[PDB]
């Protein structure tokens, strides 16, 4: 949840490479991170990112 | 049941050699190949390969003078290729585990695999040392009854 | 070794709610 909030907070590229588009791959690895959730509690239902 | 050395000497001098090699073959990576291949079979297999070698990294805190001074010495280099080559293999499986499902599928059987392992050692690393956090909770308990009785 | 009986599949098995990598036998994480 810190790779999705380490991949997350380092796809701010913080410019914000328009001016605000911090959130634009921000909230894509967001988007990565409740597929990720919930293909990893799919996975794994005790640890490893549930949601 | 005193009487474990033959299986400490083999398991021991195996878990020396062959957490060497599972060094590699428990530490599997490069790239995923269903993330280790296999992290279920291969960084689980480097966590109870780091089960036995927690004999030397558990029970290495349980086994702290036992009978002998070499149990942890010589056993020590036999856990040096032995619990850090399987602790930390499952800590590369395990960081490339979770760092291979951080990878955009991530995937449907290498985060399960993977997942599964970060599971399975995940909620028994957490039973386990919540174990030995209620080994001083139990001790607490226990021999905080006795020692802290107060009498 | 350093299988250890059974890394492979039966100490992935300590939750292995994976279906199906397989890579794990079985079956859950919590029986309270």
């Amino acid at each position: 949840n810190s790779i999705s909030e380490m991949f997350g907070e380092m796809r701010e590229k913080y410019v914000g490479d328009q001016k605000f588009d911090v959130l634009d791959n921000m909230d894509w690895i967001f988007n990565e991170l409740i597929i990720v959730k919930e293909h990893i509690a799919n996975c794994c239902p005790p640890h490893w990112n549930i949601f | 049941v005193n009487t474990t050395s033959s299986i400490y000497d083999r398991i021991y001098n195996f878990v020396a050699l062959m957490e060497h090699i599972e060094r590699l073959l428990v530490a599997e990576l490069a790239e995923d190949a269903l993330e280790t291949g296999c992290p279920h079979l291969l960084e689980i297999h480097f966590l109870l390969t780091s089960a036995r070698d927690f004999q030397e990294q558990v029970v290495v805190m349980a086994k702290e003078a036992t009978e002998d001074a070499q149990r942890t010495v010589m056993k020590l280099f036999s856990r040096l290729s032995g619990i850090i080559s399987k602790f930390d293999k499952l800590l590369d499986g395990l960081t490339y585990d979770i760092v291979e499902m951080a990878r955009a599928e991530q995937i449907s059987l290498a985060i399960r695999l993977f997942k599964i392992y970060d599971l399975e050692e995940r909620e028994d690393l957490r039973i386990e040392a919540i174990r030995n956090i209620i080994k001083k909770k139990e001790i607490e308990i226990e021999k905080s009854s006795i020692k802290k009785l107060p009498n | 070794m350093d299988r250890f009986q059974i890394g492979d599949e039966q100490l992935l098995r300590f939750y292995q709610l994976k279906t199906i990598n397989p890579t794990h036998s079985w079956a859950q994480d919590s029986s309270k």
